[PDB]
């Protein structure tokens, strides 16, 4: 009687659920392909970055020394003019 | 006889519902699986990014220190080139005065 | 009555499998509920991690533009 | 008793029908969030490809 109604509707409900969970699975699969692929760039950008961190790390050193040079070569030149001076102050 | 064909049709569907609920049970365990399984696949995309974010964070700060010493070298280099031409006319006067 | 007795035993026999399955179903649901709640609580935590991750790409794409100038001032 | 048996299974079956009212809900909320994240992931990749081309562009500007 009134329990043969529960069956009618309590079923279509589940139908609805699984029908939905069907399309949900097809989304969790696009998630796979979109993710596993992004992960291929997570590496390929931790490597594009850590290889530019090398180029950059060095671009600092090499740069740096040319400032030391030009304060050593301003030291000898500030000393050569100093001695080229002790020689026209003397005779 | 008539109430034995109604328990036969009610039971007949209580299993048609139980066999259908198991299918939905699996749909939810087949979900806590693929999601949580991809949960290991995300932490690696976070780990890789938080490092790749940090690599760029330093990699740019160095490009800055790496333009400072240029004007500082350039100065210290032409300050030399100043005291160079200076030395050439300080020695071109011991040739213009024997 | 021997034929009218082996017909109410199967009648009360289908009420043991309908009562046993009403329990086996009841549990298949709660575990689908619980195994569902966790699926959700995770989509949230994951959901947050993906947000830091997006900030990262804008934070990055912003700092790359910064270096694209300090590479310019240098030939 | 078959009067407290049919009164029990038609009682713990009340819940069965109930929780599947929950499952129905969870189903959607979960379903939509995903399509939000998928849309997002799609976004992040387009911004990633503009970043691996600006790194490779600038990393061949080191030589």
């Amino acid at each position: 009687g009134s329990h043969m109604r529960r069956l009618q509707q309590t079923q279509a409900q589940v139908d609805e659920v699984v029908d939905i969970m069907r399309v949900n699975v097809d989304k969790v699969l696009e998630r796979d392909q979109k993710l596993s692929e992004l992960d291929d760039r997570a590496d390929a950008l931790q490597a594009g970055a850590s290889q530019f961190e090398t180029s950059a790390a060095k671009l600092k050193r090499k740069y740096w020394w040319k400032n030391l040079k030009m304060m050593i070569i301003l030291g000898v030149i500030c000393a050569i003019i100093l001695i080229i001076i002790i020689v026209y102050f003397s005779t | 006889k008539q109430a034995l064909s109604e328990i036969e049709t009610r039971h007949s569907e209580i299993i048609k519902l139980e066999n259908s609920i198991r299918e939905l049970h699996d749909m939810f365990m087949d979900m806590a699986m693929l999601v949580e399984s991809q949960g290991e696949m995300i932490d690696r995309i976070e780990y890789n990014v938080e490092h790749a974010v940090d690599y760029v964070e330093r990699a740019v700060s160095d490009t800055k220190k790496a333009v400072k010493y240029q004007s500082k070298a350039r100065r210290k280099k032409i300050m030399i080139i100043i005291c160079c031409v200076i030395l050439g006319i300080i020695i071109a006067s011991t040739i213009g005065g024997i | 009555r021997n034929e009218l007795e082996e017909m109410q035993r199967r009648a009360d026999q289908l009420a043991d499998e309908s009562l046993e399955s009403t329990r086996r179903m009841l549990q298949l649901v709660e575990e689908s509920k619980d195994a569902g709640i966790r699926t959700l609580v995770m989509l949230d935590e994951q959901g947050e991690q993906l947000d830091r991750v997006e900030e990262g790409m804008n934070h990055i794409n912003q700092d790359m533009k910064e270096a694209e100038k300090n590479l310019k001032d240098l030939g | 008793s078959h009067m407290a048996r049919e009164n029990e299974m038609d009682e713990n079956l009340e819940q069965v029908s109930g929780i599947i009212g929950n499952l129905r809900h969870m189903a959607l909320d979960m379903g939509n969030e995903i399509d939000t994240q998928n849309r997002q992931i799609d976004r992040i990749m387009e911004k990633a490809d503009s970043n691996k081309t600006r790194i490779d562009e600038a990393n061949q500007r080191a030589t």
